[PDB]
DNA sequence: TGGGTGGTTCTGGGTCCATGGGCTG
DNA sequence: CAGCCCATGGACCCAGAACCACCCA
DNA sequence: GGTGGGTGGTTCTGGGTCCATGGGCTG
DNA sequence: CAGCCCATGGACCCAGAACCACCCACCC
DNA sequence: GGTGGGTGGTTCTGGGTCCATGGGCTG
DNA sequence: CAGCCCATGGACCCAGAACCACCCACCC
């Protein structure tokens, strides 16, 4: 709030809003911009202190476009002041986390930041995005059951070169990190480099997933490699198989490259939201012209019902999956 | 308390949830627990936690805390809940279980309610320090209804005090008819002249009997220790004196008539039990008795109460300093304490409370000692310390350590032999090796007025020592180190056998007074560490200084400055620590500070005395104030001509001191004529009065007999009225009044005759503000006689000097001309105008402000010289003939008296000269002259020129308002000028001054931004 | 110290006097406030009724726990009623699972301090000097983390030779990138006029290996990453380090130096006092030069001053400022300079 | 519905002058 | 030598302004 | 010395609403 | 074409309710 | 069942060098 | 005037030994 008293911030903030009004959402507003900035400053502190990956931001394309906005105000005395005040919340977690080596134990903090930030800051935006985490047991089961049907109907495995797996909504990155732990080490390198792909829409989820994925790989292999297969894009808008994902230049490349990859397996937990709870909330589901038009022609046109609730976010992510699988494969989802 | 404690609560609540990581009641409740407890420990109660209480619902409801008294009585309660729950819906739940509802603070970490008498009195947010401070005030001040009845009854006794004293006085007049009374009364005045006052008068014994009766009745009525007056040494003596007369039907006659006055208070004090609540009646009687009996003797004794907060701070601090320095403690055996002035017995009552119950027996019996001069105090005190001891321990035991003696005279001798027991303990105290001397000594310098004839009792073997010590090293003319408090200090520096503490609350004069320069240099050789806490509050000041000083630590009852000082002498140099309370502060604030501040945690700047022994107000040495001199004592006391001439002038004159401004001055000479008639006529009658009455001043007080006059009438010689001596003169800025200027009606004429011989001599005087100068440095040049009340300590600097046989040789020094010609290659005439403008230089008057309020204003050589002499020329001429400068355009309008009644017209003709200001007190350029005449047309530059605390205009307006002659003989039996006859001349004078100001402002405004 | 213990005794007597109760619930507020105020001076704070899982799985709640800024317990307190047997009550509470690491079993009359599972000192609360000693020991008990940090600092000293091998190889692999050689040549020529006329590329590789080593431990052990970002000189040397130390180069060096930084970081994160962590700064200082440039350590002088000497020298300069210049070290105008800070 | 009425407590804001000590004399 | 100049701060009180009932015009 | 309230914290556990909003009429 | 009818299933949360822990009061 | 001995670790404790390198001489 | 004499005190460190912990052979 004190940053909007500086003309430099207001300038960068205004450029960002315009860029993300064509990359993320047509109605990106100052509220969404300040949420993204608060998320950057919060994740920055915790990623250097409890996860010991300060470099993440200096190698992350998105992080470098958002540090441009934060560098206007967050520096010197301003940063030293907010830091001395926030240390009373970060202190205890940092102390205990430094005596923990397994990232599989420290990934419980990542899940907590994800589910609690939205609940405390924007409860409304949490409903439209579907900020919830898939219990590990379910994730593990589907990864194993997908391998079973891949061998039954396609005579292939998830580790076999050619099976490109896409998670349309990464969240905390649970599906991709549990695939890393399933895939054999001798084959993991190739899969992590060109066969495991994922998409996110929110910044906190994106950062939490990229770190989770990169650190799970590091623990298993012994070396740190950057995951260049994560895109901050609306999965239901990137149907340009376009300015979607143009937050940064690398993000746009990753989006255009992903829309050409031959995907065999679309695993994931799609967001679910049929309608807003009360009209006073003014938090209706976004309109996705193309997907909605294809749902109308397929699902809705074949339904003999007076009320259609097939414009639920889960139904929109199922139509997309059917269309994304251009030839053969499995769409493994957990939903209503 | 208040903000200080509530702000610490706010910080400690944050640090509980920060360091602990829990916001549950059981953890966070320890922040309000400490707020309430520490507040109570200063209010004399204690918040004891988790105390069970059988309710009417048959449940031992245990609230979180119970505010309790020294008699184990629950006064208030406290239930804390967590921020999570809703305070309002949990108050209903606890109150439905039978929780108390008479005084309960239900509190969450963010909200706090107070259910007083069953109804929410206030709901505040705990985030706001001021709001919570006010809530807790009501909680700790709520008293049950019985207590409130007693309070109102104590207030009513103060109203009836003069009336019951009248009945008692009638009875003592009838005692004179009987010769048995006058028999033992004459024996008593003889035995009292050998122990208490060497000048014991019959009237003194009369008051001492009225005291035995009044207090004897109230020791059986209000309190119930009648046996005190039957077991007390002093009481038994004056009981015989009373018995001789007061007895039989005389006793009954007084008792029946006065039964009405002593009845209401008894009815209420029967309900009250706690001595701490009843002792407050004694404090009221202590002061109000002397108010309605001997007010002049009350001044001589300093009959005042020391607020408990000041006494509890000093007792607590002395313990810390006894450990830090002598590795001992107040409750250690061998650390005996003496009180030079017990008064209402507070410094020793609170010592009893501080001392542990285990060590209380020994200390009471032989290690706590005190002294008292008057009888009512002696009794009020002994009753208090006996009842306090009995309440704390549980057993009554008479105090055998109070001795009725003048502690200053008791230094061999029968001083203290009023009764045998008294002298037994007078010499016992002088044998006891006492280590700590705590108290509040009487402060009295000089006397009120010579007419009041209440001088200070001269003390031999005490003024003898102050002369050898403080006065010796003192270089000041009027050494006022003869104040009763400085005498008490010297007595104590001696009483202290080897090592110890002299913790007293006294006048702050010692810290920064010219007269007390010697004390500041002598005391550092008498003590090893000095800790001074200036509580300010000097109300004998005016202007911004007044607001800065703030309220007095003695509930705004006194007008002097106060300082709690602790003088410790060890078994290097002396460490003078100092801490002044914040400025612009009220009494309540200063008292709440003392109640909670712990001596250990007080920021104490270490002051280092300069060469002039000025502990405070240390002058800068970088500043080059070393430039010439206006006047120096050596220039005036000179016989070398130009040899020792090192200044600009050679005559230091001080404005005429009249000593009776009312009889020497007037608005018109016609009134002065009859004023001086009555005065000298009455003196000429007084010299015929018998030598005896003349010597004992048993005369009339109509005239203001001053020191010299009394001694002139003592030679029984005579005076004369001379209308030549009377001449016009300035006693106030821009106000000329006719003055007698007679040697007979002017006590100190100083060297003024040598400037304007009987006013005839023509001269121009650059009047100066003498040192020290509380009011901002003022300077003006006139041609009529000045008085010491014009500028602060007006020090006139003349142009010429009329010698013995009438020769006006220029006063201006030749050395100046010989030192100025070298610098700038002039004329003594213009050099006079020159220095006036150097004193008129803003940067000089501001950069050297500190230096100027220490010595005569040393004048810097000013580059231009010519321009400064021209500046000063117009300035000087403008302030000399201010009466005839220029009528500044002044919009004059008169108003009607509305309803045309004689009263309305006459009323609107009174002196209603009020400066019309606006918003934040900013003059709107209008000035109501009277109800009708309303002046206007005043620029803001007119109000800018200030010749002191007031503006040049406010000074005029003030002396044009009507006053009531403080002198009773002039108030009604003489003249009383009006304003309806002066209004026209005032309009004219105002107009002149308005232009005078804007011209001064103009000149001053063209001055450099830098000084030399 | 003594003052606080004297106030404790003044409160205990006035609670049973103004309140007329000997129940523990009311007489414990005296010791609660003694401990609370002593703690506030020692940088700790006494939180009351904080629950703690015991080994056998029983939630035990002592009457108060001493907590540090990192919300970690560094001491405990359990008050009982005087109408009991302390030794008997200590045994029962201990058997319920009460911690014995640092606990004051308080009774209105006497108090025992069980440190490390063993009675260390039993005093009488009626003594202002004995309780002051017992409390000094309770509020200065070295927790397990402090001892395990000092062990780690000693081991880092022995592993510094090996850690500097990884960093040396890095600065050598940077001499192949022309970007680095270009920046290094600029630095040597601006340091040949500022620091030493004979500044060599060997001296510049030392300042780089120092900037890198300290720019990792400052952000991990000391949690002051901003220092390097804002320090004037650090910004000049990051301009020479950012020509190579980034991306996969940094990731490789970081994964090979983590085995030498892991232990100190674990222990340091549980320490809140900078006075304890400053022993690591003293060890990095001395041991770096002993392992990298043992000759330059002789030229510059790389021995720290025992704190006892520095504190005496500061106290004595104050006594002598007063005796000769009638001033104090705190007075305005006394400018102090340390020519060789170390 | 002010307003008179008639007290009735808060509250800010400031004086001339006592009178001892050097001091020529 | 003893009358004659210098000083120096001084144990509140008091107009006057809300304000408070208090009916009551 | 148990023993039952008193008080506060610390785990389970059970159990369940009006109303958004597109599509189909419709006149 | 806008202005009526007609559906149709919905990404939690929270008040008791034990049940402990501790300890004052109450018997025993 | 200690006891001494084999093996490896962990504190203390005692006890001390040739030779740089500026300056004065000096023929 | 450049060789040629004349001092003069120096920012540690590492082998004996003690002793300790543990287990194996060795008495007991
Ligand atoms: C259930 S969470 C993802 C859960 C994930 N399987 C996990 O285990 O954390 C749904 C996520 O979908 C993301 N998301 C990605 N693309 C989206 C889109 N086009 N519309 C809505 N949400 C989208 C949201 O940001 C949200 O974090
Ligand atoms: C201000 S009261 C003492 C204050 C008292 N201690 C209090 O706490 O209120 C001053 C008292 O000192 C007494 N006093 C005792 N000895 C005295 C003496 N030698 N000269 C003057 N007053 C003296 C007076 O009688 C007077 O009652
Ligand atoms: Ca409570
Ligand atoms: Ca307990």
């Amino acid at each position: 709030d004190a940053a909007e008293q500086k003309a430099d911030y207001r300038g960068e903030r205004d450029h960002f809003v315009e860029i993300a009004k064509e990359a993320i959402n047509p109605d990106f507003s100052p509220r969404d911009a300040r949420e993204m900035l608060i998320q950057h400053i919060l994740t920055g502190d915790l990623f250097t202190s409890v996860f010991d990956n300060a470099q993440y931001h200096e190698d992350n394309n998105i992080a470098q476009q958002l540090q441009q906005l934060a560098a206007t105000f967050y520096k010197g005395p301003v940063k030293r002041d907010i830091a001395e005040r926030t240390k009373r919340y970060y202190g205890a977690i940092q102390a205990a986390a430094a005596q923990i080596a397994d990232h599989h134990e420290k990934q419980r903090f990542l899940k907590a930041l994800y589910e609690n930030f939205y609940r405390a800051y924007n409860p409304a935006g949490a409903e439209r995005l579907g900020i919830f985490y898939t219990p590990g047991e379910i994730v593990r089961f589907m990864i194993e059951a997908t391998d079973t049907l891949l061998e039954k109907h396609f005579q292939k495995e998830l580790a076999d070169k050619g099976v490109e797996i896409l998670d349309p909504a990464t969240g905390t990155g649970t599906f991709i990190t549990e695939l890393i732990d399933f895939l054999p080490k001798a084959k993991l390198e190739q899969k992590y480099r060109e066969e495991l792909h994922c998409n996110e829409l929110a910044l906190l989820p994106y950062y939490i997933a990229n770190l989770n994925i990169e650190a799970t790989y590091a623990q298993k292999m012994g070396r740190y490699e950057e995951f260049r297969n994560i895109v901050l894009v609306d999965t239901l808008d990137n149907t340009g198989f376009g300015l979607f994902g143009s937050v940064t230049a690398e993000n746009l490349e990753r989006a255009k490259r992903q829309n050409a990859r031959p995907v065999r397996v679309i695993i994931g937990n799609p967001p679910y939201r049929a309608n807003q709870a009360n009209e006073n909330d003014n938090n209706k589901n976004r309109e996705y012209k193309e997907i909605d038009r294809r749902i109308k022609a397929t699902y809705v046109a074949a339904s003999t019902a007076q009320k259609t609730k097939l414009y639920d976010m889960y139904s929109r992510f199922l139509r997309w999956a059917t269309d994304r699988l251009k030839e053969d494969g499995i769409v493994a989802f957990v939903s209503n | 308390m208040s903000l200080q404690l509530v702000k610490k609560f706010q910080k400690r609540l944050e640090d509980i949830v920060a360091y602990g990581g829990t916001r549950n009641e059981s953890s966070v409740r320890a922040a309000f627990q400490q707020l309430l407890s520490d507040w109570a420990e200063g209010s004399g109660l204690r918040l004891i936690t988790e105390v069970t209480q059988k309710a009417v619902a048959g449940n031992n409801v245990r609230p979180d805390g119970t505010l309790k008294d020294s008699l184990q009585q629950s006064r208030g309660y406290w239930e804390s809940k967590d921020e999570a729950d809703t305070l309002d819906d949990e108050i209903q739940k606890k109150l439905a279980k039978g929780y108390p509802r008479d005084n309960i603070i239900f509190e969450d970490s963010r909200l706090a309610v107070l259910m007083q008498n069953g109804e929410e009195v206030q709901r505040v947010d705990m985030g706001d320090a001021g709001a919570l401070a006010g809530l807790l005030k009501l909680f700790f001040e709520f008293e049950p209804p019985q207590v409130l009845e007693f309070r109102k009854a104590v207030d009513h006794f103060k109203d009836e005090m003069p009336h019951l004293l009248k009945i008692l006085r009638e009875a003592a007049d009838a005692a004179e008819q009987k010769a048995d009374y006058r028999g033992e009364r004459d024996h008593f005045v003889e035995i009292a002249k050998e122990a208490i006052n060497p000048d014991f008068s019959p009237r003194d014994a009369r008051e001492m009997l009225i005291q035995h009766i009044l207090t004897g009745d109230l020791f059986t009525s209000v309190f119930d220790n009648a046996q005190y007056h039957e077991d007390n040494n002093i009481a038994q003596q004056l009981q015989q004196l009373a018995a001789t007369f007061y007895k039989g039907p005389v006793k009954r006659d007084i008792a029946e008539r006065t039964k009405r006055y002593y009845g209401a208070i008894q009815a209420a004090a029967a309900q009250i039990a706690d001595h701490h609540e009843k002792q407050r009646f004694l404090k009221a009687l202590y002061e109000n008795f002397y108010r309605a009996y001997n007010p002049a003797g009350a001044e001589r004794l300093g009959i005042f109460y020391t607020p408990g907060e000041i006494v509890r701070f000093m007792i607590e601090a002395t313990d810390t300093l006894l450990e830090k320095h002598f590795q001992k403690e107040l409750a250690d055996k061998g650390v005996e304490i003496l009180d030079p002035a017990t008064g209402t017995g507070t410094f020793i009552t609170e010592l009893i409370d501080f001392l542990p119950k285990a060590k209380l027996e020994q200390k009471y019996r032989e290690e706590l000692h005190c002294n008292e001069l008057a009888l009512l105090p002696y009794y009020i005190a002994n009753l208090n310390i006996e009842a306090t001891y009995a309440q704390k321990m549980g057993r009554y035991e008479e105090f055998r350590n109070i001795v009725l003696v003048d502690t200053l005279d008791n230094t061999s001798g029968l001083f203290g032999s009023v009764t045998a027991e008294n002298l037994e303990r007078a010499k016992r105290q002088n044998a006891r090796p006492v280590r700590v001397i705590i108290g509040n000594p009487p402060y009295r310098a000089n006397q009120a007025n010579e007419n009041d004839n209440n001088k200070n009792r001269e003390y031999k073997e005490i003024d003898r020592r102050i002369k050898a010590t403080y006065v010796a090293a003192s270089t000041a003319q009027k050494t006022k180190l003869y104040d009763m408090y400085s005498r008490f200090l010297r007595w104590a520096t001696d009483r202290l056998k080897e090592d110890g503490i002299v913790a007293f609350v006294s006048n702050s004069s010692f810290i920064d007074s010219r007269t007390f320069d010697g004390f500041r240099k002598e005391v550092v050789k008498d003590f090893d560490h000095i800790y001074i806490l200036d509580m300010k509050g000097n109300a004998n000041t005016s202007g911004e200084r007044r607001k800065r000083e703030g309220g007095n630590v003695f509930n705004d009852q006194i007008k002097v400055g106060v300082a709690v000082y602790f003088l410790v002498r060890s078994a290097k140099d002396t460490k003078i620590w100092y801490h002044a309370v914040p400025d612009f502060w009220r009494a309540r604030e200063k008292l709440e500070w003392l109640k909670t501040t712990k001596f250990e945690d007080i920021e104490f700047d270490h002051i280092r005395p300069d060469a002039k022994h000025n502990w405070l107000g240390q002058v800068d040495e970088e500043n080059d104030w070393n430039e010439f001199l206006p006047v120096a004592d050596k220039d005036t006391k000179q016989a070398k001509g130009l040899g020792q001439e090192r200044a600009i002038f050679k005559l230091y004159s001080l404005g005429v001191v009249t000593n009776r401004d009312e009889w020497v001055y007037s608005r018109a000479e016609d009134e002065l004529a009859d004023k001086v008639r009555y005065f000298i006529g009455r003196y000429n009658e007084i010299i015929k009065l018998p030598l005896g009455d003349l010597m004992s001043r048993n005369w009339e007080g109509d005239i203001k007999m001053t020191r010299a006059t009394i001694a002139d009438a003592q030679s029984r010689k005579s005076y004369s009225l001379e209308k030549n001596s009377i001449v016009p003169s300035l006693y106030r800025p821009f106000d000329v009044l006719k003055m007698y200027f007679s040697k007979n009606l002017n006590e100190m004429q100083y060297q003024m005759p040598s400037i304007f011989p009987k006013g005839v001599g023509e001269n121009v005087v650059i009047a100066l503000s003498g040192s020290p100068a509380a009011k901002p440095f003022q300077v003006l040049a006139t041609d009529i006689l000045p008085s010491l009340d014009l500028l602060e300590k007006t020090q006139c600097l003349p142009f010429y000097r009329y010698t013995m046989n009438g020769e006006r040789l220029n006063n201006i020094t030749d050395y100046a001309l010989k030192a100025f010609q070298t610098h700038y290659a002039i004329s003594r005439e213009d050099i006079f105008h020159y220095v006036y403008a150097v004193l008129h230089h803003p940067a000089y008057r501001e950069k050297y402000a500190l230096n100027l309020r220490q010595e005569f204003p040393r004048i810097p050589f000013y580059p231009e010289f010519g321009r400064w002499a021209a500046w000063g020329r117009e300035l000087m001429a403008l302030h000399i003939g201010f009466e005839s400068v220029a009528p500044y355009p002044l919009k004059r309008t008169d108003e009607p008296p509305k309803n045309d009644t004689p009263e309305a017209l006459a009323l609107a003709k009174k002196a209603r000269l009020k400066v019309q200001r606006d918003a934040a007190k900013q003059p709107t350029g209008a000035v109501e002259l009277d109800g009708l005449t309303t002046l206007a047309g005043i620029p803001a530059a007119a109000w800018a020129y200030k010749l002191g605390n007031r503006s040049a205009l406010e000074w005029v307006l003030e002396r044009h308002k009507e006053t009531t002659p403080k002198d009773a003989t002039i108030r009604e039996k003489f003249n009383t000028y009006r304003f309806a006859d002066h209004k026209e001349r005032v309009i004219d004078l105002l107009a002149r001054v308005t232009t005078v100001s804007v011209e001064t402002v103009r000149i001053v405004g063209e001055m450099p931004a830098e000084t030399m």
